[PDB]
């Protein structure tokens, strides 16, 4: 809602998907390497969601 | 001015530390030498005053990193200037190939008396009008000034030619009328000229009507011209014959070359400076701009292209049934779209008026190229697919309408390849230049006159249509600036005396007399016991006079060969599916 | 920097191994690697930025999101496709229109397929389409507005340049820009956002305290004027009030080059396109003194240089105010232990911290002996080695840090004490400074006219910057003209209601119909505002004063020449353009040298700016000088001006004394070479015509 | 003629122009050497590169001696080979290849005469091209008697 | 009052070349600079500026001024 | 042929904006007059501005004052656009003190006798309950624009800090021309110049000063001849 | 607050009619104000007198030929407008020129009426072949600045009479250039150089004195708003 200041949009087509976490490339990779709580949390979230993921850490 | 360069305070003060110290001790501003060092390090005002006193009459060589050809290093008169960047004269910038996007240029200091003498005489920025590559002006760039001159010497229809069809007693009253707004700069009118105004070269045979002898070559004469052409000519020196034709870029180079040939260097520099000032002023007034309504896409485009699309989809339909092979479909579609883009290019060319800014700054030769406007207004056309292929579906939208996503992607396919090719070609060009300079050394002019008479046969005039003689299309790079080994007699009378460099007048006379070939002396046949003689090499091209003994012809030749290596950037558009052909 | 994919590295494609194929784009690089942006140097294309929607396959491949299509009906389901799985299916284009129902409006739809083919396939045959048109463009390139109208080359240069804009004193978000700058700013780590949804209790410049409803109190400390890696300030402002409610992830404090959580890499200036007296020739730039006057383009710069009190074999080094062989006033602003006070303006040569060598074997020279006897001064073994501000510098010190060996702090071996001082200045925009816009149009400032010389508009507003029109046709980036017109439109609001026009209908349905003056406007990178929209809004701009619109329907305006005073002969294009202050500042580039440090193995001057380095007279320079026939200048530039130890002192003495320059000797590098080829068992002997030679 | 025309059309394809003398100097340089054939009377090796001036000199010597001249055929080779096979070993060593040229310079015991340009840029002496020539640099200066009479 | 103040064409036609002009004017400039730095020996050989001189000047400007006036002459050994 | 001398009439459109009409000008004369008037009205007008300041416990502009959400540099930017009228030809000192929570503004600054702040509604900063702002300001008088670099003259007073100052109190000028109703081919034009200036001074005396400067320049040109 | 260096107009004369005027170092950016205002006022404000119409004997407006004269009518128009006349009647006045026989008719042979003076009798107006036959009457009228030719209906009143363009300004042209100069170690000083070309009638310096007086009046009209002081000298 109040995430950003109001900016008039000239866009014509609605976008279903939102931009992901733009820094996911580094943070998720190192999360996987450490194998800390975050990596295993994402692993179990993917498993219960059915999404494939390496379930062994780095 | 043409021989001036600006040096920020800090750089000038640091470059000239020994000289500023000597001047400070001599004027007693500083007690002793060490105190002078301390005072300059402090940077008190008297130090800057002494600096302003000491830099003048001391040349400094400005020099850019690539230094492709000998105009890379150029001497200048320094000049203190506030700020922190070198100030340079826009005329000499194109000699350096030095743009002002962002560009650093080194400053070197001639130290000895001989060194500064050389920088005064040889390397001076005003004695190098002519580029040594082919002997043409290089010190009249065109980005902005030439647009001003073109807008200045322009025929009617550039505006509503109000105040047209009248005569004015002298250019002064015409100018007054121009400020009044009744007259416009672009409007044909009859203008007087005071005595001494040398008239148009084609105006000479015509004259006024009288029963007594008259000499209009150097007295008053009315002339139907424009106020703009009057201003342009009064920029040029009085002795120069009047110019009544639009200047653009080619004719400006022509007149600059004529000035460089027939006038002294100082007059050439002053004329260039006047041309510069007027060009900037009248480009400011020219009102060239760019806007959304400036670039108007041709109306016909959409219709024609959809017609093509119909044909195209029809072809696609008869490819869906297997009636045509895929390769044949690709080739015929490529031909179809080449035809379409040629047709739309012609339609856009017809549509755009002569008064719009883009037309003014592309016709004049200021900057740009007609295909760039083609793909700004008309559709881009066929774009090369990766590893030198052609896509079947060219881009149908111009940059004004905005390309599509896949269209933008397939355009980047060629853009990045162009970048990489440019980089590789500059590397190879540098290597070639080094090799040419390194083989070409040792060849210095070490003799005034050859011992021999043997010459080289050259074709003076070719492609002579039936019942007429036509000179060679590329006569300039071949036979100009060469010395005839021996005289020529065609009607039993001598036409071109031996050992004279060739210009326009002699070439025209010899062609008119109908000779088909000439025996021009050249370095190949040169028979010199020591190196090569000056006359065999003929006149230099950066000076317009006979090559002085001892000049380095080898280095100049190698640099002239190597300079456009970066400019070539030409490659086969498509391999065509065959290798080695 | 985070998202780059450096192809260069160990066990991979090195710079030498590069060919034509690797650099060139591939049809696969769509949603996986931005083709527009890359370094333009020799490593062109080898390094590229990850696409906006890119994600990493666990095996290391890159995926991209695609929507699902079934029986001609695109669904609201997404699948992630790698570079191989994308080949089998036929993928549509997001730009393809869609009907009121979820089905395609047009049977004919653009599609792409195996091998990068772009052929069309009408009707229900596709299965996957791009989810957003900005899939193929990275963040930097996605920032540019009206990208589609620019050439690929200029968009490449504009992406490379946008990564060099320095933060300013006061940052302002673009009036016209992509709608994505908010995400780019927020996900960047510079900005400080809340981890709890509570109410702020104490707002202050240094820190901000918040209280979640649970009870936890958290205070965020805002960095203030701390040097970044590039010697630029990271000053962080505060936006939230005292009693305003907060939500998780909401933004509290801006970062460098940010505003209300929106990226702001520069300011937006009023631009008019016209040649102006040649001061903007060859793409140089003319801007008002208003920017110098109002600090519109001004950036803080913090330099940090440090010195260490190490112990040598003679003894320890002392950091003391009692530096030897100095005057009294030089050490005026120093502290007790010999440290410059905080807040004391410095200049070139000023003493930051006073350090003295322990001692050294001093054999007083006879002249020094006599002079010391005369003045009764005792030349002491302790020698001055204090830190001084390098030449060509200015600034107010903002902080000093001291670390002591004997204290609990740890230091490397030997260094008893270490001192770091911050010198911070406020560099204003000046001549020579490099400026540039978003669309790869860059130029050095060439003149800053007073506010009056600026050709002003019908209501007296001077134009803040002049740019040469000659750039845009050849540069093939008419996107900047579009941006200028839309910036003018954003600055002056517009009202569109009941106009019944096609563009009016599109604006009304989009919701961007009634826009007040000043509010920002967003044009996505590939769904920008059509030129019809710009034309219509230009017709229907809000009257700024007296009920008249200063810009004609053509998008141009009447410019009154400030100097002469007369109106310019024809209207001129004007609007608001976003410019950036690059980091290619003149102050850092400037460098001169009378005489300075010399190298060791070969006695020629050494290189670089930090060490008073003379410019290199390369091979092509001597080639050009030979081409002129100038031989004596070459002799001096090779022997007197470097590479001859005997001649340099002699020439300095002759210049200072006024005596004529002496004859050059032989260079030192030649003797280095003859000695080296003597040590390869080649008896390289220099001989004269009449027997042995004299050297 | 063929080389001049070919390279000129290659340049003109883009649109750039250069004068033909620039090309002609290089072309004369490439053609400078001659391959000796039938080296019977000349007593040197057959089938190796030899400078044109050297060829004419040795032919004059042998014909004056009464021996029949050894034949030769003009040979064209690239700029690189021409540069490497030069009389001044220092200039060639300053070119791209250093080890081989230095090695054969040592084995041949060839003294590098200082005539030319690059090697006189190595030594720091004055290049013999332009202001460095003997005839320009030997002049002496003194005003006229009337100048002193005036003052 | 400038580098280009003495125009070059007269100097070329005087000295018949351009390099010879540079070296000859350089020799003259060296001589005048040596005279100006005599500081008291008063060697009879040295000759001061023939043309008028400013209070502070470069030797080479005066040398080229003398060449333009033409009163100075050269002679190759 | 007809002789008609210029005549000036004035009208007000706002408390600080006025329009001035000069009808009998010659053809092609109004534009140049309006331009020269604008050039001198923006360049040289006498005004007052803050040239330097002092803050307790602050040694340079970079640091921050505890208790105020805007860093000192933001305070420089805020005061820099403060508009003042100073009658003392010498520098004057003003004091700004504020304790407790609230918005410190240009209204609460202490005006010395003869120096007046003219934009009291401006907001300079906001203080917290714990905060405390003390500030000394130096007001000088001049014309044009002067950067902080040349305004620094005290070195030992490390607490003092200079600020770039702007003296000109005029905001903008816009001139236009028309055609007079008199029936002649000359078509004498009516120059109308609209001046809007800051709250410091009425535009009337601003243009009075501009006219004084220009008339003095042209009188210098005239009298030195003949 | 006071100007660092006061200006001082100075003159440089190369011909009796051509002149150059230099202003010493001046406040920054003031060069263009003074330069262009001076140009326009010097070109327009100074009053003068020049011909307004010409009448040839025995010709029609459409009939561009004149019998008995080798030259045509348009060159005659150029020549007459070239000629300078000093008049003070404040109303239209007429001048006559009647000459016969072959020869050359010049401004010297023109007979001026009372109170009108021709300044340059050297100009040759026309050349005659055979019988000159020339009879001519031209109208002079004082005025200000510059005005283009218009129809007054004089042609309808008399067929021979035709309009002609006029040069009321005593000056022919002003070319002003502003350059930079360095004073007290500061380069923020602009020198104005104004080159004034004027006809032989009136000296340029007096003309610019009149122009400066006019500008002084026109800008001191602004003193009436209020009394204020600005730094000077
Ligand atoms: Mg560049
Ligand atoms: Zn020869």
């Amino acid at each position: 809602a109040s995430t950003a200041p109001l900016r008039i949009s000239f866009a014509k087509i609605k976008e279903p998907l939102e931009v992901p976490n733009l820094l996911a490339l580094q943070t998720e990779s190192f999360d996987w390497l450490l194998g800390n709580d975050a990596w295993k949390a994402r692993v179990e979230s993917a498993l219960e969601s059915g999404q494939d993921v390496p379930t062994k850490s780095g | 001015k043409l021989h001036q360069c600006g040096l920020p305070k800090a750089m000038a003060l640091e470059l000239f530390k020994p000289f500023v110290m000597k001047r400070l001790v001599d004027l007693n501003h500083a007690q002793n030498i060490k105190s002078a060092k301390r005072m300059v390090e402090r940077g008190r005002t008297v130090v800057y005053d002494v600096l302003e006193e000491v830099i003048a009459e001391h040349p400094v060589l400005l020099n850019r990193a690539p230094t492709l050809h000998r105009l890379g290093i150029q001497a200048f008169e320094p000049q203190l200037v506030e700020g922190k960047a070198i100030q340079i004269h826009p005329l000499v910038c194109t000699a350096f190939n030095a743009d002002f996007d962002g560009d650093q240029m080194a400053v070197h200091l001639p130290l000895s008396a001989e060194a500064q003498a050389e920088a005064r005489i040889l390397m001076l920025s005003s004695n190098n009008i002519l580029k040594p590559a082919d002997g043409r002006p290089v010190t009249m760039p065109t980005q902005d000034m030439v647009l001003g001159l073109f807008f200045l010497t322009t025929d009617s229809e550039g505006r509503s030619p109000k105040g047209e069809g009248r005569a004015f007693g002298s250019s002064a009253e015409a100018i007054m009328a121009f400020d009044a707004g009744d007259l416009t700069l672009q409007a044909k009118i009859d203008i007087r000229f005071p005595v001494g105004t040398i008239p148009p070269r084609g105006f000479e045979p015509p004259a006024r009507e009288e029963g007594e002898p008259e000499w209009q070559q150097g007295d008053t004469f009315t002339l139907k011209t424009t106020l703009g052409r009057a201003l342009f000519n009064e920029l040029l020196p009085e002795d120069y014959p009047f110019v009544d034709y639009e200047v653009g870029k080619k004719q400006l180079s022509e007149i600059v070359n004529d000035l460089a040939e027939r006038y002294p260097k100082v007059i050439v520099a002053a004329t260039l400076d006047n041309l510069k000032a007027a060009g900037f002023f009248w480009a400011t007034r020219s009102g060239v701009t760019v806007a959304i309504s400036d670039i108007v896409v041709p109306d016909a485009k959409k219709e024609i292209v959809k017609g093509y699309e119909g044909q195209d989809e029809k072809v696609q339909k008869q490819y869906e049934r297997g009636l045509i092979t895929k390769e044949e479909r690709t080739q015929e579609l490529i031909a179809i779209w080449t035809k379409a883009t040629n047709e739309v290019a012609e339609a856009m060319n017809d549509n755009f008026p002569k008064t719009n800014p883009v037309s003014m700054m592309v016709n004049s030769g200021a900057r740009g190229n007609m295909m760039q406007m083609r793909q700004i207004a008309g559709m881009r056309g066929l774009v090369s697919n990766a590893k030198n292929e052609t896509i079947p579906r060219p881009i149908k939208a111009s940059f004004r309408e905005g390309l599509s996503v896949l269209e933008y992607f397939i355009s980047t396919h060629g853009a990045r390849k162009g970048l990489a090719d440019t980089a590789l070609r500059t590397a190879d060009s540098g290597y070639l230049t080094r090799r040419l300079v390194d083989v070409s050394q040792d060849v210095i002019i070490r003799e005034e006159d050859c011992g021999t008479e043997r010459g080289l046969k050259l074709p003076i005039a070719t492609r002579d249509a039936d019942g007429t003689l036509r000179k060679a299309e590329d006569v300039e790079t071949s036979v100009y600036a060469r010395m005839l080994a021996e005289d020529v007699v065609i009607d039993g009378k001598v036409i071109a005396p031996a050992n004279v460099d060739l210009g326009d007048v002699l070439i025209d006379a010899l062609v008119a007399h109908g000779v088909e070939e000439v025996k021009t002396r050249s370095i190949l046949t040169c028979e010199s016991q020591v190196g090569t003689c000056a006359m065999c090499y003929g006149r230099s091209l950066a000076t317009g006079k006979l090559v002085d003994i001892g000049e380095a012809v080898g280095i100049i030749a190698a640099q002239s060969i190597g300079e456009p290596g970066t400019q070539l950037t030409m490659r086969t558009f498509h391999t065509g599916g065959v290798a080695g052909d | 920097h985070k998202r780059r994919l450096n192809a260069l590295g160990p066990g991979g494609l090195s710079r030498e191994r590069a060919g034509f194929e690797v650099r060139d784009v591939h049809p696969s690089h769509y949603g996986r690697m931005c083709p527009i942006e890359t370094p333009e140097g020799p490593n062109i294309g080898l390094i590229g930025s990850l696409a906006s929607y890119g994600r990493i396959n666990p095996f290391g491949f890159i995926e991209t999101p695609y929507r699902k299509v079934v029986e001609g009906q695109v669904t609201d389901d997404v699948d992630y496709l790698t570079a191989d799985e994308e080949d089998r299916f036929v993928i549509a284009q997001a730009n393809a229109a869609l009907g009121d129902d979820m089905r395609f409006a047009e049977a004919r739809v653009l599609v792409r397929r195996r091998g990068g083919e772009v052929d069309y396939v009408p009707g229900d045959d596709v299965d996957y389409m791009d989810v957003s048109p900005r899939q193929m463009v990275s963040v930097a390139t996605a920032m540019i507005p009206f990208l589609e109208h620019d050439d690929a080359n200029r968009a490449l240069m504009g992406a490379n340049m946008m990564r060099q804009a320095v933060p300013l004193i006061k940052s302002e978000s673009p009036l016209v820009g992509t709608g994505m700058e908010y995400r780019s700013a927020a996900d960047a780590g510079d900005v400080v956002k809340a981890e709890k949804a509570g109410v702020v209790q104490e707002v202050s410049a240094d820190y901000i305290t918040t209280t979640n409803d649970d009870g936890t109190y958290i205070t965020y400390r805002l960095a203030k004027f701390s040097r970044s890696n590039q010697g630029t300030s990271v000053n962080q402002k505060v936006i939230v009030a005292e009693g305003d409610r907060i939500i998780e992830g909401q933004v509290l404090a801006d970062g460098p080059a940010t505003e209300n959580g929106e990226m702001a890499l520069g300011k937006n200036l009023l631009v008019a396109f016209m040649p102006w007296e040649g001061h903007n020739y060859e793409d140089a730039i003319i801007l008002s003194q208003r920017l110098v006057q109002d600090d519109v383009l001004s950036s803080i710069h913090i330099e940090e240089h440090e010195v260490d009190a190490r112990d040598t074999k003679l003894g320890p080094e002392e950091i003391t105010r009692d530096i030897p062989n100095v005057s009294e006033e030089v050490l005026a602003d120093l502290d007790e232990r010999g440290i410059i006070r905080i807040g004391a303006e410095v200049v070139a040569g000023d003493i930051l911290v006073g350090k003295v060598t322990p001692k050294g074997e001093t054999e007083l020279t006879p002249e020094e002996r006599l002079l010391r006897a005369i003045f009764g001064e005792k030349a002491r073994e302790v020698r001055d080695t204090s830190l001084k501000v390098p030449h060509g510098e200015i600034g107010k010190v903002i902080g000093v840090r001291v670390f002591d060996r004997e204290e609990g702090d740890e230091l490397p071996p030997g260094v008893n004490q270490l001192v770091r001082v911050y010198v911070a200045q406020k560099r204003k925009i000046t001549d020579g400074d490099k400026l540039a816009g978003r669309h790869g149009n860059k130029g050095v400032i060439s003149k800053i006219n007073p506010i009056e010389d600026m050709p002003f508009l019908e209501d007296g507003t001077p134009v803040d910057i002049i740019l040469n029109p000659l750039a845009v046709p050849s540069r093939m980036n008419p996107g900047q003209v579009l941006e200028i017109h839309l910036g003018w439109l954003a600055s002056r609001g517009w009202d569109v209601s009941g106009l019944a026009e096609e563009w009016a209908q599109r604006l009304q349905v989009i919701g961007a119909d009634k826009v007040e003056p000043g509010t920002n406007v967003a044009t996505p990178v590939f769904d920008g505002a059509r030129e019809d929209e710009l034309a219509g809004l230009l017709q229907h701009t809000i009257p700024n004063r007296d009920g008249e619109r200063m810009v004609l329907p053509s998008g141009k305006a009447r410019l009154f020449d400030g100097r002469s005073g007369e109106p310019f002969p024809e209207p001129i294009s004007v609007g608001y353009m976003y410019i950036l202050k690059l980091h290619h500042l003149v102050d850092d580039k400037l460098h001169a040298r009378s005489t300075g440090p010399y190298s060791m193995i070969t006695q020629q001057p050494l290189g670089g700016k930090a060490q008073f380095g003379g410019q290199r007279f390369g091979e092509m320079e001597v080639w050009a000088l030979e081409a002129y026939g100038a031989a004596y200048a070459l002799q001096e530039l090779l022997t007197i001006k470097s590479d001859d130890v005997t001649g340099r002192v002699k020439v300095y003495e002759a210049i200072v004394k006024g005596e004529n320059i002496p004859e050059p000797g032989i260079p030192e590098s030649f003797k280095v070479l003859i000695k080296e080829m003597q040590s390869l068992c080649l008896n390289v002997e220099v001989l004269s015509s009449d027997g042995m030679s004299i050297e | 003629v063929h080389l001049v025309g070919e390279v000129q059309k290659v340049y003109n394809s883009q649109g750039v122009s250069i004068h033909d003398k620039h090309i002609e100097i290089i072309i004369r340089q490439m053609l400078r050497r001659v391959t000796i054939i039938e080296s019977g009377d000349a007593e040197l090796l057959p089938g190796e590169l030899v400078e044109r001036t050297k060829f004419e000199t040795e032919n004059r010597r042998v014909v004056q001696e009464g021996g029949h001249p050894a034949s030769g055929r003009p040979q064209l080779m690239g700029i690189t080979k021409a540069s490497l096979a030069t009389e001044s070993w220092l200039s060639a060593a300053s070119f791209q290849e250093t080890t081989r040229v230095l090695t054969d310079a040592a084995i041949n015991a060839k003294s590098d005469s200082l005539i030319g340009l690059k090697e006189n840029v190595i030594i720091g002496k004055l290049i013999p091209a332009g202001t460095g020539l003997s005839r320009y640099r030997n002049i002496r200066v003194e005003p006229t008697e009337e100048a002193k009479a005036a003052m | 009052e400038g580098i280009i103040n003495p125009p070059i064409d007269e100097l070329l036609e005087a000295t018949d070349s351009k390099y010879s002009l540079v070296i000859y004017a350089a020799k003259r400039a060296r001589q005048i600079n040596a005279y100006y730095s005599q500081l008291g020996e008063g060697l009879l050989e040295y000759v001061g500026p023939l043309v008028d001189t400013h209070v502070h000047e470069k030797p080479l400007s005066i040398a080229l001024r003398e060449i333009n006036a033409g009163l100075l002459t050269s002679e190759a050994i | 042929l007809i002789a008609q001398r210029p005549s000036l009439t004035e009208e007000v459109v706002d408390e600080f904006r006025s329009r001035f009409v000069i009808e009998p000008l010659e053809p092609g004369f109004g534009y140049t007059l309006g331009n020269s008037l604008r050039r001198t009205l923006l360049s040289s007008i006498p005004g007052a501005a803050v040239t330097s300041i002092r803050i307790d416990g602050v040694l340079h502009e970079f640091t921050t004052v505890p208790g105020v959400k805007e860093d000192v540099t933001d305070l420089i930017l805020n005061i820099k656009q403060l508009v003042v009228s100073s009658e003392h030809d010498e520098p004057v000192v003003m004091y700004l003190r504020k304790q407790g929570p609230g918005l410190v503004t240009a209204a609460d600054i202490a005006p010395p006798a003869g120096v007046e702040v003219h934009n009291p509604d401006l907001v300079l900063a906001t203080l917290n309950g714990k905060g405390k702002l003390e500030m000394e300001l130096t007001v000088e008088r001049g014309r044009g624009y002067v950067s902080a670099v040349q305004n620094k003259q005290v070195g030992q007073e490390i607490g003092r800090i200079p600020v770039d100052s702007i003296y000109s109190p005029v905001l903008k000028v816009t001139y236009k021309v028309e055609a007079t109703r008199v029936e002649q081919r000359t078509d004498f034009d009516k120059l109308i110049v609209d001046v809007e200036t800051k709250q410091a001074m009425r535009p009337r005396d601003a243009m009075a000063s501009a006219g004084k400067t220009l008339v003095e320049l042209f009188g210098l040109a005239r009298e030195l001849n003949i």
